[PDB]
């Protein structure tokens, strides 16, 4: 069968199908009306439609047939280094521009340049971005770049000045939940009440991760029999999220403050295979946004959680770090 | 052979604990063509590798168990010679790229591609996926995207935290919790009934489970050792047999608690040197020492809190260092100061 | 027509100062003790002008034959530039007896292996070839390359000279700039004329009427992709005055909607807090130590939300000492 | 020639002398001199300091401070210096941090526990222990390669869990059955493709109460001869 | 016009007696040159201390007129390829240039520690094949990274950083040979700036002589590109944290000095703060080194320097 990820399957086809990004779409339409397309810097929260909008703009610029030969999509974050990305861009630019057919010319403007799209450009180092700017300057005659990122401030000033910047607003909860519901209804995914909201909460509003998690949940639901509805426990299991009941038990054990009880509970918890990093993240979310703790407690617990997360990021023993964090919180 | 290996389940029907996971694996094997990439994460000695092999047997057949071993040499930039021990079969491959240190990426890219060239598909089982470098994980994501037609990856790890998000998105996460003490007792009872081992009461098996901390492999090996010592007749008074290094570490804990001085630290250094020289990992030594210290009944809450804090600090230092004896001695000295 | 190439200092008169480098190199040439030079500093200080003036003084009418000007950031390759250096060194002329100068602009962008190969080439051809290396930062070069080159630091331009050059550019290009925008541009460029010219050109391009419109500070900050001081001040005020929930919500909302990285937000908050009048030294000690720790942890990855809450907690705890 | 090997001993003895850490002694032997002492044979100075910093009687103890606290602080600094050394000698090649590693590994811990050498300056034991650990890890790798097709474990799991039971199945039967257990021992070895060299190597991995040197020596030579003869008299799986 | 001969190149050591530091290693090399029959050797030490220069001087002493073609220097990490440099080594070694019976052809390899085990084994085989005429010297930073078969065949020499006395002696020799007017404080400043770096010290001396003629502290510090030690001392010893931060902002950060130079000068100044007790100096050095390590890991911001100053002030006030 023609298996395809739902993220790339449900991308909007034209600029008119972008829902919430009115400002960016309007500015892009105005720029497209002009005969000149400058270098573009798409920035905003993840899963807002940056790649979808640039792909729709490309499709309207070239056409469904020519756009695939006129597009170079790269991910500088996932690549080995600067050399591979820059060599691929150089080879794409030096390659002869594909000649548009009669239908493409008579139906679409077909500008004489090709578009290079970079994903996660802000993850690049300063030297990598300077090299990218030099490469863009060298081949600026026949290629227009589009840098997709979450933080415009992570891009150096020389590279950012050359690009017209488009800010994408974070998607509203209603819009994201409606998109997820439409995708689920089109794919005949039976979801219980609150499952889509749980998926969005786990993804932290990232519609890309939400769609990926929904597809994974559907795939898991096919394996299980009886055709039962997908439940929040299944999507929590698939995303590696500790259940809320275990978190409440951890909080109660910390509140009681007994060292031996906390040690026993952490020992019996490390046997269940739950990720310690997920526990730390959920404890941070629970404690920081809780109205039952005063300012001093949160001031101390923020530093405690920061230290525990920093030590966990170094590839240490989860059991020791989790026990130390829980004991330190219980001593507050 | 040892009872841990002789009675290992060789099929999905022979699995006895974690029935939900067994049903899930059966459902997965019911549709071999659309098999997703899998990442099985859980505590050590819980049956992850056994379940992976059982799933492979369900998909292909018993021929996956006719395993061969071969050393493969890889040519790399700088003209270095790297040898990888591939446990191969006429249906699947097993690799542990972490044994190649930081070269694992160039080991993977050279190997997986070759497999895709040699091919419905050939499964590859990557052990210790959590200890792979980030570049190796990026190469693994690249091979997953490029060769999803002929390559299906089954990664096994004890913690999914070091795994990167791009791998997690494209793989099916499978959580393998450690078996409960009742299931361990049932498995040991089946083993002893198969081996005709006398039991004064079943409670002994329960104790063995409580001694293994959910580690099924450790529980089975402990049961075999206890049976061998007690002339194939386990009594209620039969002592629990612990490994040599665990006994040494417990003796070290008792020594540290009893006497806190510079000479005691000097002798703890010799004990640690022996343990490290006989292939006991530093992180294992630190974890066992910390959790033996926390179990001493004469220490108050303040002492235990200081001990666990120092354990966390020196665990980070061990993960960021080279010479392990330095960090172990520092931790022991700090604990001695705290107790005194 | 880039504005960096235009208005470039072509003579020593255009250079504000730094005649000491010229005099020292002139004495080196006169005494026959000219070493491999390494001019490093911010762009536009006059490194290229100084070296070309020295080359013209040394040679004169045969400048094009005794001088090889190369740019290490042309990205042609290591082998091609090595071949160019070798064929320039091997082409000796009887009527043009003397050492041959090789200028290498923007050498700090090279990889470490390329720098080591360049150092080996420099050692190989030191008998008849002298190397001048131009760099923005000397610390980016390998120690082996640094040790073989006599270092000359070009000090950043004074603010008065930068303002005079900006006024000259504005009157040349008929551009009107607000004083706040001028201050923001000067602060962002950090004494780099190339950044000033590029940002001014881009802002002029983005204007709907580049002849009858004045560039504001908001336009400058948008063009440079830098955090606006108003946003950082709002975040700091929310952290200092509002409770934990409001501070957390405000920080996350501002740094996600405006696309400000946590490290850049930390840097801006530190810069703002420099001007605060604190009654206790321990407040500043705690602030600096905790914020540096958080930034160092951010550099290694980690949890983003946890680090943001750590920043909020660090500031709140430090300001409890008044 | 022997002065080359004697130099680290002299450096360690001088750096642990408390007189150069007093107020008067600091002026005569400043911090630059101590860092220079480190930079003379910088390969061995951190190792010698880590080896000998527990054998001193401190004369620089602060009031209210015991010897144990001083050695704990010295050990903390030594581990920090080890981390710095790892970062220095990695592929990053951060040799500019050598002076810092001078203070973290040698000078500061010496300052914490400086005094009179209570005994003799002993050479660092870390090199021999590291070589021994490498040899035993190679032996464990060979054993794991031999037994991988029969055991479902990694190398570390083989050492920690399987080897104690392999001891009971390969050495214990001899003590209680004389030469009558040779057939069973050979059968167990054949079930895991274990050679006689592997049998010899396995018994060397045990520590504490499980040491097998004296136990193996106590086994009669006739039993060992019969075991090796029976092993050499039959073919084995490979 | 004429030929350009910089002091760093003119006064580089040619004979073995021109080397100042490493008295034991230099004595061993002098004995080897005196008795002839140079054995295969491995010289190990931190990079940048001129390890290869000593064996070059030994080769000059052994061969002399035949040095121009009887010595092959190569880099193990050459970008051209390990295979091509190994082939060059073999081709040079199999040649049979006429040499006196008491002397042998010499091959010097730099950065030999980065070679893989197979390449090292091949080099050992090549050395053994042509051991009758060609001898090998391997320069490395870490001696442990050289395989045991190579280590056993060679004699190990260890090279250490030059002390301030050696740098002072070399500078005095250069000054006497160049009739340079100087002062004691100027030489002290030059030695202070270059921590055992002979090449940097000679370059700074030449630049100071050209720029001003008389070598004193003021002229040396004007020539030297590092931050002025007096400014860093004022920043470190300031009794108020605001004063230290203001000095850092105005005089060091805004003056274009990189964070690496700032921390290096802070380390150098803190080593020599005789007015402060050595325990406080060690604590300050530990903090400075921690921030230096953070900078070298890629942070290198102004906030790190501000935190370093805050910690130093906290230590100072006790
Ligand atoms: N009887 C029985 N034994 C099991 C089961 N699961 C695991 N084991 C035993 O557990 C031992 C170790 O499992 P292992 O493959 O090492 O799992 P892993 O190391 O955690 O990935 C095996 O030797 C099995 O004998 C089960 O369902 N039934
Ligand atoms: N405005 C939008 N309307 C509808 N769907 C959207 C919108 N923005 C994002 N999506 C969904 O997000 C998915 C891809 O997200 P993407 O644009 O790649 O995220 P990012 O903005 O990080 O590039 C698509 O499947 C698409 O359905």
């Amino acid at each position: 069968l023609a298996q395809q990820p739902w993220v790339e399957k449900y991308r909007p086809k034209n600029l008119d199908e972008v829902t919430a990004q009115d400002h960016a779409v309007t500015v892009l339409k105005k720029t497209l009306k002009s005969a000149n397309l400058p270098h573009m810097l798409f920035y905003g929260p993840p899963g807002t439609g940056k790649t979808s909008t640039i792909l729709a703009l490309t499709k309207e610029l070239y056409g469904p047939d020519l756009m695939k030969s006129r597009i170079l999509e790269l991910n500088a974050s996932d690549e080995r280094g600067i050399s591979i990305v820059r060599e691929k861009v150089k080879n794409f630019a030096r390659l002869t521009v594909s000649k548009p057919s009669k239908h493409d010319l008579e139906n679409y403007p077909c500008p004489p340049y090709k578009i290079i799209i970079l994903d996660e450009a802000d993850s690049m180092t300063a030297d990598a971005q300077s090299a990218l700017r030099r490469t863009m300057e060298t081949y600026s005659g026949v290629t227009r770049f589009c840098l997709i990122c979450n933080y415009v401030t992570r891009i150096i000033d020389p590279l950012a000045s050359r690009c017209s910047k488009f800010r994408f607003k974070a998607l509203d909860a209603s819009n994201a939940i409606d998109r997820l519901r439409f995708i689920s209804e089109q794919e005949n995914v039976k979801c219980d009440d609150g499952v889509l909201e749980r998926i969005l909460d786990i993804s932290a509003g990232d519609l890309r991760r939400g769609i990926t998690l929904l597809q994974s949940a559907s795939k898991g639901a096919q394996y299980l029999g009886d055709g039962k509805n997908i439940t929040s426990t299944q999507v929590e299991e698939l995303a590696g999220v500790v259940p809320h009941d275990i978190l409440i038990e951890i909080v109660e054990k910390v509140k009681s403050g007994d060292f031996d009880e906390i040690k026993k509970y952490v020992n019996t918890f490390m046997k269940s295979g739950w990720s310690a990093a997920s526990v730390v993240n959920q404890l941070h979310e629970y404690y920081i946004t809780n109205d039952n703790f005063d300012t001093n407690f949160k001031n101390q617990i923020s530093w405690l959680l920061f230290t525990t997360d920093s030590r966990l990021n170094n590839g240490t023993n989860e059991h020791i770090q989790l026990l130390n964090l829980l004991v330190k919180i219980s001593q507050l | 052979s040892l009872w841990v290996d002789k009675y290992r389940p060789k099929s999905l029907n022979a699995l006895s604990h974690n029935e939900e996971l067994t049903n899930f694996l059966k459902s997965l094997s019911d549709q071999p063509r659309d098999l997703p990439h899998l990442l099985l994460y859980g505590p050590n000695g819980t049956g992850k590798k056994t379940r992976c092999m059982a799933l492979l047997e369900s998909i292909f057949g018993p021929g996956v168990y006719r395993l061969k071993i071969d050393v493969r040499q890889f040519v790399t930039a700088s003209n270095r010679k790297l040898e990888l021990n591939v446990v191969s079969s006429p249906y699947h491959l097993e690799i542990t790229p972490s044994d190649m240190g930081n070269n694992d990426r160039i080991v993977i890219q050279e190997l997986l591609k070759e497999v895709a060239q040699m091919e419905r598909y050939k499964c590859v089982i990557i052990n210790e996926a959590n200890s792979l470098t980030k570049d190796a994980q990026a190469a693994l994501r690249r091979t997953m995207e490029k060769y999803s037609k002929n390559i299906r990856l089954i990664m096994v790890c004890d913690s999914m935290s070091p795994i990167i998000a791009p791998i997690k998105s494209r793989c099916l996460l499978i959580r393998c919790p450690a078996p409960s003490d009742s299931e361990i007792s049932t498995i040991l009872s089946d083993v002893v009934t198969n081996e005709r081992i006398q039991l004064e009461t079943k409670d002994i098996l329960k104790r063995i489970a409580q001694a293994s901390n959910g580690n099924l492999r450790v529980s089975l090996l402990m049961l075999e050792s206890m049976a061998l010592n007690n002339e194939l007749a386990l009594k209620s008074s039969s002592p629990i047999i612990k490994p040599d290094w665990i006994i040494v570490i417990h003796k070290l804990t008792r020594k540290i608690v009893k006497e806190r001085s510079v000479n005691s630290l000097i002798e703890c250094r010799a004990v640690l040197y022996d343990l490290l020289a006989h292939c006991i990992p530093a992180n294992i030594i630190l974890k066992e020492l910390t959790f033996s210290l926390l179990d001493v009944e004469t220490l108050n809450t303040t002492n235990k809190s200081s001990i666990i804090e120092y354990s966390s600090v020196f665990d980070e230092r061990l993960s960021l260092g080279n010479k392990a004896i330095f960090h172990l001695e520092g931790f022991i000295a700090k604990v001695m100061c705290c107790l005194d | 027509l880039p504005w960096v190439e235009k208005y470039r200092p072509e003579t020593l008169d255009e250079v504000y100062g730094q005649n000491e480098v010229i005099t020292t190199v002139r004495k080196f040439v006169d005494e026959g003790k000219l070493p491999h030079l390494l001019f490093y500093g911010p762009p536009g200080t006059g490194k290229t002008s100084t070296i070309v003036a020295l080359a013209r003084e040394i040679y004169g009418k045969n400048y094009s034959n005794m001088v090889l000007e190369l740019n290490a950031s042309d990205d042609r390759g290591i082998d091609v530039v090595r071949n160019q250096i070798k064929d320039f060194a091997s082409t000796r002329q009887i009527f043009s007896k003397g050492f041959k100068l090789i200028i290498l602009d923007e050498a700090d962008a090279m990889t470490n292996a390329a720098q080591n190969a360049l150092r080996r080439v420099i050692e190989r051809y030191t008998k008849n070839t002298r190397f001048c290396v131009l760099a923005n930062y000397a610390h980016k070069l390998t120690p082996a390359l640094l040790s073989r080159c006599t270092r000359f630091r070009f000090q950043p331009l004074p603010q008065e000279a930068i303002e005079r050059r900006i006024a000259n550019v504005l009157v040349h290009e008929k551009l009107k700039l607000s004083p706040n925008a001028e201050k923001a541009l000067i602060e962002l460029s950090n004494g780099d004329m190339r950044r000033v010219l590029n940002v001014l050109q881009s802002c002029k391009a983005t204007l709907d009427n580049p002849d009858e419109d004045e560039i504001s500070d908001d336009v400058i900050y948008e063009c440079c992709g830098a955090p606006r001081p108003s946003d950082l001040k709002a975040v700091l005020k929310s952290i200092l005055e509002d409770d934990w929930g409001t501070a957390h919500y405000t920080l996350n909302k501002v740094r996600s909607a405006k696309g400000l990285a946590l490290i850049d937000l930390i840097e801006g908050i530190v810069k703002i807090l420099e001007d605060y009048e604190l009654q206790n030294e321990e407040t500043r000690v705690h602030l600096l130590t905790k914020l540096a720790d958080i930034e160092y942890s951010i550099s290694k990855g980690g949890n983003d939300q946890i680090q943001g809450s750590a920043v909020i907690g660090a500031i709140k705890a430090s300001f409890e000492n008044e | 020639e022997k002065n080359i090997a004697l130099k680290p001993f002299d450096i360690a003895h001088k750096m642990l002398d408390g007189q150069i850490y007093s107020d008067i002694g600091s002026r005569n032997f400043t911090l630059n001199d101590k860092i220079a002492l480190y930079f003379d044979d910088f390969d061995f100075t951190p190792l010698m300091i880590q080896e000998n910093y527990l054998s001193t009687r401190p004369s620089v103890l602060k009031p209210g401070q015991s010897h144990l606290e001083a050695v704990a602080e010295a050990a903390n600094c030594i581990s920090l210096g080890d981390i710095v050394e790892k970062k220095i000698r990695s592929s990053e090649q951060l040799w500019s941090l050598l002076p810092l590693h001078a203070v973290l590994s040698s000078v500061y811990p010496a300052s914490k526990v400086a005094g009179h050498m209570a005994g003799r300056i002993n050479f660092t034991a870390w090199l021999g222990q590291n070589s021994k650990s490498a040899k035993y890890y190679r032996l464990l790798q060979e054993i794991h390669y031999h037994t991988r097709l029969g055991t479902s474990t990694d190398k570390i799991g083989l050492r920690l869990d399987y080897l104690p039971t392999f001891r009971k199945r390969l050495l214990d039967p001899f003590l209680k059955q004389g030469a009558d257990a040779i057939s069973s021992v050979i059968e167990v070895m054949d079930d895991y493709y274990l050679t006689k060299e592997d049998w010899d190597s396995i018994m060397e991995f045990f520590v504490g109460p499980d040491v097998t040197t004296a136990i193996i020596k106590k086994i009669p030579a006739t039993v060992k001869s019969g075991f090796t003869r029976k092993y050499n008299s039959m073919t084995h799986p490979v | 016009l004429s030929l350009q001969l910089p002091w760093v190149e003119k006064y580089r050591p040619q004979v073995l007696s021109d080397i100042v530091g490493n008295k034991e290693t230099i004595d061993r090399l002098q004995q080897i040159a005196k008795d002839g029959n140079m054995p295969h050797m491995i010289i190990s030490g931190m990079p940048g201390i001129g390890k290869t220069t000593s064996v070059h001087c030994l080769a000059h002493e052994l061969l002399g007129r035949s040095y121009a073609d009887g010595v092959l220097e190569l880099n193990a990490s050459d970008d051209r390829g390990i295979d091509v440099v190994r082939n060059q080594i073999k081709h040079f070694a199999q040649k049979k240039l006429h040499l006196p019976p008491g002397k042998h052809k010499i091959v010097i390899l730099d950065e030999a520690d980065s070679m893989t085990a197979g390449a090292q084994q091949a080099l050992r085989r090549t050395m053994e094949l042509y051991s009758n005429s060609t001898r090998f010297a391997f320069a490395c930073n870490q001696s442990n990274k050289i395989i045991e078969p190579l280590q056993s065949r060679c004699a190990i020499l260890r090279y250490s950083k030059l002390s301030d006395e050696d740098v002072l002696k070399r500078l005095l020799q250069i000054i006497k040979l160049e009739d340079v007017k100087y002062t004691n404080d100027g030489l002290e400043a030059i030695i202070f700036t270059a921590e055992g770096d002979m090449r940097q010290a000679i370059n700074n001396l030449q630049s100071t002589v050209a720029g001003h003629g008389l070598v004193n502290a003021d002229n040396v510090f004007k020539i030297v590109d590092s931050p002025h030690p007096l400014i860093v001392k004022k920043m470190l010893l300031a009794s108020n944290l605001e004063d230290s931060i203001q000095i850092l902002r105005t005089d060091l950060w805004k003056k274009g000095y990189s964070s690496i130079d700032i921390v290096t000068t802070s380390f150098r100044v803190t080593k020599n703060l005789a007015q402060v007790k050595e325990s406080v100096r060690l604590e300050m050095i530990k903090e400075i080194g921690l921030t230096h390590m953070r900078i070298l890991e890629g942070v290198g911001t102004y906030l790190q320097l501000a935190s370093m100053l805050a910690k130093i002030h906290k230590l100072n006030n006790k």
